[PDB]
């Protein structure tokens, strides 16, 4: 079985940066892509950030999150990294990690963590 | 290919269980255009797909 | 139809789909003999997965 | 001494679901009922609702929060989890988790924790 499990959340202020990193266990995801998903309380789970497992690693950002919420992976460890910067009460929600495969040129993700909450308040 | 079919129907071969090596015609440089988009051209190939 | 005994009537399966590999390997021969007396050859098979 | 310690706090917008959680320490918990309570700013504490920990789960809930909010327990872990469903922002509140006995059929509360504020708005 695989298993992802989050870690490194809490509340930061508005412009103060952060790190959420989730652990992919069970087996081998260098075919796969590292990413994750936020969803803001009361809303849908919006995309954050992809990143393919390869030697010309392939990465995708959401546009409201686009160069703000950096995202890396590793291969040996199997996680993924989303370093949060510069942050505004906007980005309040609930991040997940996920982990899919690229189907038809689209991260299609396979497997889900259990989330953590990642708020911005003033 | 003898025959192209058209850009609204594009024609589309899956490559599987074969080992892939185009630097034979990659050096050549006889392609008016070699655009590799967020890949270098020729270190792509040294990885199992 | 053409001569001697021959093989038309392919019923195995009504439709192939999603496709992913297809080898045309070269023999188990065997042919399409009809002889009688005793079972002149022993053919043994494992099948690991 | 006994103690309780509060978690799963936050902001959640209307529409969301969220897990509070409350650990219990300091002597077994068998003969003991677990409930939570919450109290809005401004108003008075109301009983949200409690749970017994014996072989058979007795499980109440307040009027409103009937069929939208869920408490269970654990007697291995002393830990009771709260579900909350379909959140309003009539659910802005401090919650607090209670552990007592069973007194004339009615759950009296007898360790207190101190408290996790659950804020419901867009």
């Amino acid at each position: 079985h695989v298993q992802l499990v989050e870690s490194g959340g809490g509340l930061v202020q508005p412009g103060g940066s952060l790190r959420l990193s989730c652990a992919a266990s069970g087996r081998s995801f260098n075919s796969y892509l590292m990413g994750w998903f936020r969803q803001a309380p009361g809303k849908e789970r919006e995309f954050v950030a992809w990143i393919s497992g390869s030697p010309h690693d392939i990465i995708r950002y959401r546009d409201s999150v686009k160069d703000r919420f950096t995202i890396s992976r590793d291969n040996a460890k199997n996680t993924v990294y989303l370093q949060m910067n510069s942050l505004k009460p906007v980005d309040t929600a609930v991040y997940y990690c996920a982990v899919g495969s690229l189907r038809v040129g689209s991260f299609s993700p396979d497997y889900w963590g259990q989330g953590t909450q990642v708020t911005v308040s003033s | 290919a003898t025959r192209f079919a058209s850009v609204y129907a594009w024609n589309r071969k899956r490559i599987s269980n074969c080992v892939a090596d185009y630097s034979v015609l990659y050096n050549s440089a006889s392609f008016s255009t070699f655009k590799c988009y967020g890949v270098s051209p020729t270190k792509l190939n040294d990885l199992c797909f | 139809n053409n001569k001697s005994w021959m093989e038309s009537e392919f019923r195995v399966y009504s439709s192939a789909n999603n496709c992913t590999f297809e080898y045309v390997s070269q023999p188990f021969l065997m042919d399409l003999e009809g002889k009688q007396g005793n079972f002149k050859n022993l053919r043994e098979f494992v099948f690991k997965n």
